């Protein structure tokens, strides 16, 4: 499936910059209840795009797993998690794709 | 050799104004649809049931009608109308409907297995979302047995799951049926709280008094036209009548038991109708020996 | 309270159907007060409807307030209430469970029922009661209950007058109860008083109306009263020439 809506009001995918103070670390946010979010601080950059394609992988598995109970919401060992995030972030950066 | 008959040119329907409407404005825009578990159960009768309003009201998230044609909603009539108001999650809106089991469906409220009606829903974030939470909503998720279709259920015994009396109190086996829906703006779609009126629609041993509007046409005088009068049907020419009739009356007849005299509907107008001129052709003829003109 | 007797007279004829009529005798079969039959008066709790009723109050100080209808006057089955205030007519079909003795206080309707746990129909209209007789006619037909009516001025006289007047139909609900007895309250104030009110049953009968030229019903006669009346039915005219007639 696709972003929500309430994905792309409430999360802030770019550095906010001059007054505002926060953390750069790209993190994917599951808060709960249908609100997914991504922080990061995102620029024009291979890399950045690339982890953009991991940290929306993560959300991927969040909706993925949003139907079961709250304490097996959660991946199936702590590795499936990145694992997933890994494989599209290896998938995107193929000459193919940059070419498609 | 035949008859001649001058046809009607146009056709003509009267009735009362519609002066009276059901109060939709009153079950949908209540600002505060109580909750689930105490469902809303509001009485709709004597007045003309328009859906025009309805559709002119928000977009519909969920419009389906399972024994009325949405066609057919201002055809149909009914002795009493129903109308069940309360917020339901967006995933909640589906367990309202025939046929369908779920949390809500069999401890808030059950559509019966022949419900005749259509579901109306639609989103309510705006009003029922607040950033501290609305926590006035509550829904029940523990009972002892399913409810029984159209039920209502209010009071709050702690729920029993254990071998042991609870004694009216909270405790391990013992918990408040009750629980509450925490409504935020920032809520994602299928959590945010969803405004639900679901119209229900009864044939009773008794006069409907529940018709659709019914549209009216502008009166034409003094030419053979067809005429629907307020359920008097037929075929004329209406005049101007020096007769008076009886606040009462609506209809007259002469001593051949025919109708001679209808009373507008909408304004009070006596109109005398004259059958529309008919009578016999004779062809008169010298013989065709001689010649064809005739 | 008071089971007297009198005669009714040519008295409780009603328009039939809401048609216009211009100088025609027209025959019609229908539930009527018979003519010259014998009229309860008042001055069994529950009287029974039967298949309609009759009622008739003469009082100057419109001391009579409204009317009571049921199956078995309890909670257990929908129930009618009328009642007429100086201002306007509430109708009310509600599951009455009722006082024993109903009556009113008139500022307040407390002393008439103990409950209503459910209301089916409601309905308010301009007063129906304004020397002065007046008549009503009620019948519950097809799921309709029709209140027909009758303001009369009377010369002071002891009985009910000998004249033709019409009732005119004034309400028509489609409550759709079933109604087996009726009864009347009255308005006493928490004094001593007295009312008095004529009640008649109708019956099947077969009426020959008159209706002028601007439609109002100036005579009738009921067929099944005499040989003669029977006589100006089957040739359908008031004026009987001399003959014998089948
Ligand atoms: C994206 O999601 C919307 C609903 O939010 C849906 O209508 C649409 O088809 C999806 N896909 C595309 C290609 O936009
Ligand atoms: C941060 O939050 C404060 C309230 O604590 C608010 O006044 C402010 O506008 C917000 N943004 C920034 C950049 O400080
Ligand atoms: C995927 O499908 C789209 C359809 O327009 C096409 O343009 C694109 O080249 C395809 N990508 C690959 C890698 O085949
Ligand atoms: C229809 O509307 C007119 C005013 O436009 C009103 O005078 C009339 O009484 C209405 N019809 C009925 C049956 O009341
Ligand atoms: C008559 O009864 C109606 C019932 O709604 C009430 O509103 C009104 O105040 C009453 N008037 C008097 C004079 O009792
Ligand atoms: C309506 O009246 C009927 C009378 O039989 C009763 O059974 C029913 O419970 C009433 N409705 C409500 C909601 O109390
Ligand atoms: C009908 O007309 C006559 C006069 O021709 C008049 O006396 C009578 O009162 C009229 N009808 C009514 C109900 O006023
Ligand atoms: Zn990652």
């Amino acid at each position: 499936p696709n972003m929500t809506q309430g994905f792309w009001e409430n999360s802030m995918l770019t550095d906010p910059g001059n007054v505002q103070k926060a953390v750069c670390h790209p993190t994917a946010w599951d808060l709960g209840k249908g609100d997914f979010r991504i922080l990061m601080c995102t620029k024009v950059t291979m890399d950045d795009f690339l982890t953009a394609h991991h940290e929306m992988g993560h959300i991927q598995y969040d909706m993925a797993y949003a139907a079961q109970p709250f304490l097996l919401r959660n991946g199936a060992n702590e590795g499936f998690h990145e694992a997933v995030g890994e494989i599209m972030s290896l998938s995107a950066a193929t000459p193919k794709h940059l070419k498609s | 050799t035949s008859n001649f008959r001058v046809q009607p040119t146009e056709s003509i329907v009267r009735f009362p104004n519609i002066t009276n409407l059901c109060p939709f404005h009153e079950v949908f825009n209540a600002t505060t649809f109580a909750s689930v578990y105490a469902w809303n159960r509001k009485r709709i009768s004597n007045c003309v049931a328009d859906y025009s309003v309805i559709y002119n009201f928000a977009p519909f998230f969920a419009f389906k009608c399972y024994g009325v044609s949405p066609t057919k909603l201002n055809d149909l009539c009914f002795t009493n109308v129903y109308a069940d108001s309360f917020v339901i999650r967006g995933n909640e809106v589906s367990q309202i409907a025939p046929g369908q089991t779920g949390n809500i469906a069999d401890y808030n409220y059950k559509l019966p297995d022949d419900f005749t009606g259509c579901v109306i829903a639609w989103n309510s974030n705006k009003l029922d979302s607040k950033p501290s939470g609305n926590y006035n909503y509550l829904y029940r998720l523990l009972r002892k047995s399913k409810l029984k279709p159209f039920e209502r259920d209010i009071s709050t015994e702690i729920y029993q799951a254990g071998n042991k009396p609870c004694n009216g109190v909270a405790g391990p086996n013992c918990y408040s049926p009750l629980q509450s829906y925490g409504f935020r703006p920032t809520y994602g779609v299928g959590h945010q709280p969803y405004r639900v009126v679901v119209l229900s629609f009864e044939l009773l041993h008794a006069p409907a008094t529940v018709c659709g509007p019914k549209k009216s046409t502008n009166l034409v005088k003094n030419k053979c036209v067809n005429f629907n009068f307020n359920g008097l049907t037929g075929t004329g020419v209406l005049t101007e009548s020096n007769k008076k009739f009886l606040p009462f009356q609506q209809f007259g007849r002469d001593i051949a038991d025919t109708t001679d005299a209808v009373r507008d509907p909408q304004t009070l107008e006596i109109l005398d109708i004259t059958p529309c001129s008919f009578g016999g052709v004779s062809v008169i003829t010298p013989g065709t020996n001689t010649s064809n003109q005739v | 309270r008071t089971q007297s007797y009198t005669n009714s007279f040519t008295r409780g004829v009603y328009y039939p159907d809401k048609v216009f009529r211009s100088s025609v005798l027209h025959s019609t079969h229908d539930l009527f007060l018979p003519f010259f039959s014998n009229v309860t008066w008042f001055h069994n709790p529950a009287l029974p409807f039967n298949d309609g009723v009759y009622f008739a109050s003469t009082e100057k100080s419109n001391i009579i307030r409204g009317w009571i209808f049921g199956t078995t006057l309890d909670s257990k089955t929908q129930s009618l209430l009328i009642v007429n205030n100086a201002t306007n007519v509430v109708i009310k079909v509600c599951e009455f469970q009722f006082c024993n003795d109903p009556f009113l206080d008139v500022e307040s309707e407390f002393r008439v029922y103990s409950s209503a746990n459910n209301c089916t129909f409601e309905y308010v209209s301009q007063p129906f009661l304004m020397k002065n007789l007046r008549e009503f006619v009620f019948k519950n037909i097809d799921g309709y209950f029709k209140i027909y009516s009758k303001h009369t001025p009377i010369n002071l006289e002891r009985d009910l007058p000998q004249g033709f007047s019409a009732l005119e139909p004034l309400v028509d609900l489609p409550i759709g109860i079933n109604i087996t007895r009726f009864q009347t309250l009255l308005a006493l104030h928490r004094t001593a008083g007295a009312a008095a009110y004529y009640v008649g049953y109708l019956q099947p009968r077969t009426f020959l109306l008159k209706y002028n030229e601007n439609g109002t019903i100036t005579d009738a006669v009921d067929c099944a009263l005499d040989p003669l009346s029977e006589t100006k039915c089957t040739l359908k005219s008031f004026t009987v020439e001399k003959g014998i007639y089948q």
